[PDB]
């Protein structure tokens, strides 16, 4: 948890242009990993999102929070779902022509009920 | 239940006490989970309005963004990520005791020795769009904290189910127990004491009918 | 020598109990916990011991059974599985892990298909040595196939998914027959741990 | 007359004890708890008192304080260092205020600078009466002005890293060799005091 300091993120361009613009992206100059990547949901695979997800949750011990687009954790729902962990902290936020559903967030929706 | 053969009666103290002092503990535990659900519950409450507040800070977020684009013309992604590489902007874990229960908070740190942007060959214009970026740095920056209290809630959640399982073992588990400890231990030094006590009374008998052999020894002796 | 001692209440403060206890070699005792139940014969597996099963342990290597490996074995497993019990008692069943879920339904198998034998039943009336030595050592083949299987990576429950045919192979083993068909029982053995392999096929992929 | 009951394990159910309460002027108990610990010699919190200790402050008028009217104030600190930490075994090191940090840090000075006495030692082996009053005092110092630090805003963490050599100071202030030494002692302690601010 204290390790934790970075942010990463997965989202559409301007979302990602947005965030990066705020300063809030950071690249590894020893590893040359980013902490951001432009998403696209035509083109990103569900495997890769997945993939990203694991890495991002599991596989750092650095990192704070992951920012994803709604239209996005749509996709990985049950990953999203399947995440009970307090860290990183679980935010579902809009995009670009994809508007926040609230009832979408899988955390969110796990709050929701039992209300 | 629970019963054990062998008990001396400072068991029986021990017992007791220790049934006294986890039903004490039970009681704080409660107390503990009320104030532990008031204060989830309102970080919920808490939660749904930062989920709102998140959908429309992206949207204007998006319309910063959208803005500095019609403003530059300019590709400003490839600059953009072109110029990341070690964050400004970071974070600080903190330590936060809140109502009884200790909490990690996220604090946002600036980094001073990283510059702001500055696009070349966009002017004035760059400007207005430092501005955009200003608007961002307001605002996801604050979702961020609400991020952690969303944290902080689950958390909230998950360690009061764990008071509540105490709860559930303070209950009708280990209260029980000890009743049934206090019972069977009582039962059987009761019991111990009764035949004591009926040795001692066959004894006072013995010692009383020796005694009347001794008087009947008197009277034949008197005759 | 072989009497039967009836204390109050099932308790070992009797003299009985004690005084028993006292001259004795070795002690086999008697639960109502399920007894009451109407479950098969009750023996608790953290009071009944032998002083004799050392000796009975050199004797049963006359057959080149393992008596003393199976045994403690089992009993290190209920023991753990006891102390799973406790534990889960307290806080809950999803805060174990793999092995130690592994270890309460092993429990469960030796609890149902080992220790409970029917007295009117034509099959679990009598076990020959034969076929209790072959039960545990079926029994310790499939607990150690699970247990290579749980380190290779795989979940309990995962395991436990393709695993009920020798799950309802290994509770078929209390019927039987008679003294004929003991290799037909090895045999199966040797099938459920042909399965584990054909199960470790099915994962990869 | 210096009697002494053999009460089996411990228990206060000896009858022993049970007749020699209604009777001895004096009782020092002795916990079970700090005996099988492998803890120094044991003595009761609570249980432990004495009914000529009013006597005995009547003949430490004139041997004044220090620690006679301290040891009220040196009983109300282990009293409530008891009743403050059965509860925080109950609750544990994640809930407290800086009172009670102070009250438990208090608990364990008071165990290992004052009730620690051992008769194998060559120092340790006896504690002069001004001795022990004087690490009474050093203890009682420490603590007001932890006390007193805690109502100036000053937090428990930078304080308990400021000074690590009040403590070791603090619990060596037992004699070994009394009492020549004495009121050098006393202006160590009460200097290092007034150099904490």
């Amino acid at each position: 948890a204290e390790k934790r300091t970075l942010i990463a993120v997965i989202a559409d361009e301007d979302t990602t242009t947005g965030l990066l613009l705020a300063g809030i992206g950071q690249i590894t100059p020893e590893t040359q990993e980013k902490n951001f990547f432009v998403y696209q949901e035509g083109k990103t695979t569900k495997e890769e999102i997945t993939d990203k997800f694991n890495h991002f949750t599991e596989e750092r011990d650095d990192i704070a929070i992951l920012l994803i687009n709604q239209h996005i954790a749509e996709n990985i729902r049950a990953r999203v779902d399947s995440f009970t962990n307090a860290f990183p902290a679980i935010l579902e936020i809009p995009s670009k022509d994809h508007p926040y559903d609230p009832e979408k967030d899988s955390v969110l929706k796990r709050v929701r009920k039992l209300f | 239940n629970r019963e054990q053969v062998f008990p001396t009666r400072m068991t029986l103290g021990l017992m007791k006490t220790k049934l006294k002092g986890a039903n004490q503990g039970y009681s704080l535990l409660k107390r503990k989970s009320e104030a532990l659900t008031k204060r989830f519950r309102d970080i919920t409450k808490r939660i749904d309005d930062a989920k709102q507040k998140m959908g429309r800070v992206m949207q204007t977020a998006a319309f910063s963004l959208a803005e500095v684009s019609y403003a530059t013309g300019e590709n400003i992604g490839y600059q953009v990520q072109e110029s990341v590489s070690t964050a400004r902007f970071k974070v600080r874990a903190r330590q936060e005791n809140v109502s009884g229960v200790y909490l990690s908070q996220f604090e946002s740190y600036i980094d001073p020795e990283i510059n702001d942007f500055r696009l070349t060959g966009l002017g004035r214009g760059g400007q207005q769009v430092q501005r955009a970026k200003e608007i961002y740095s307001r605002a996801v920056e604050t979702l961020v904290e609400l991020a952690s209290l969303q944290t902080a809630f689950i958390i909230l959640d998950e360690v009061i189910k764990v008071t509540n399982r105490r709860v559930n073992a303070i209950e009708h588990v280990i209260i029980p127990r000890t009743e049934n400890t206090i019972a069977y231990i009582n039962s059987e030094l009761d019991e111990l004491d009764r035949e004591e006590f009926y040795r001692l009374k066959k004894v006072q008998e013995k010692k009383q009918n020796e005694t009347a052999k001794l008087d009947a020894e008197m009277k034949l002796k008197r005759d | 020598i072989v009497a039967a001692v009836s204390p109050a209440g099932g308790d070992f403060s009797d003299p009985v109990t004690t005084a028993t206890l006292g001259i004795t070699q070795v002690f086999w005792g008697l639960d109502k916990k399920l007894a009451q139940r109407k479950h098969f014969p009750s023996i608790n597996t953290s009071v009944s011991y032998s002083k004799y099963t050392n000796v009975l342990n050199k004797f049963y290597d006359s057959n080149y059974p393992e008596f003393p490996v199976l045994r403690d074995r089992m009993k290190e497993i209920l023991s753990n599985a006891e102390e799973l019990e406790q534990v889960v008692q307290l806080v809950g069943k999803s805060a174990l892990s793999d092995s130690d879920k592994i270890t309460l339904d092993v429990a469960t198998l030796i609890k149902e298909d080992f220790l409970q034998q029917n007295g009117y039943s034509t099959y679990d009336a009598f076990c020959p040595i034969w076929k209790t030595f072959d039960m545990m050592r079926a029994f310790i083949s499939y607990h150690d196939e699970a247990q290579k299987a749980v380190a290779n990576g795989a979940n309990w429950s995962k395991l436990a998914d393709s695993t009920g045919d020798v799950k309802h192979a290994v509770s078929s083993s209390k019927f039987f027959e008679p003294s004929r068909g003991e290799k037909e029982v090895h045999g199966e053995f040797e099938k459920l741990l042909s399965t584990m392999q054909e199960r470790f096929a099915e994962s990869t992929d």
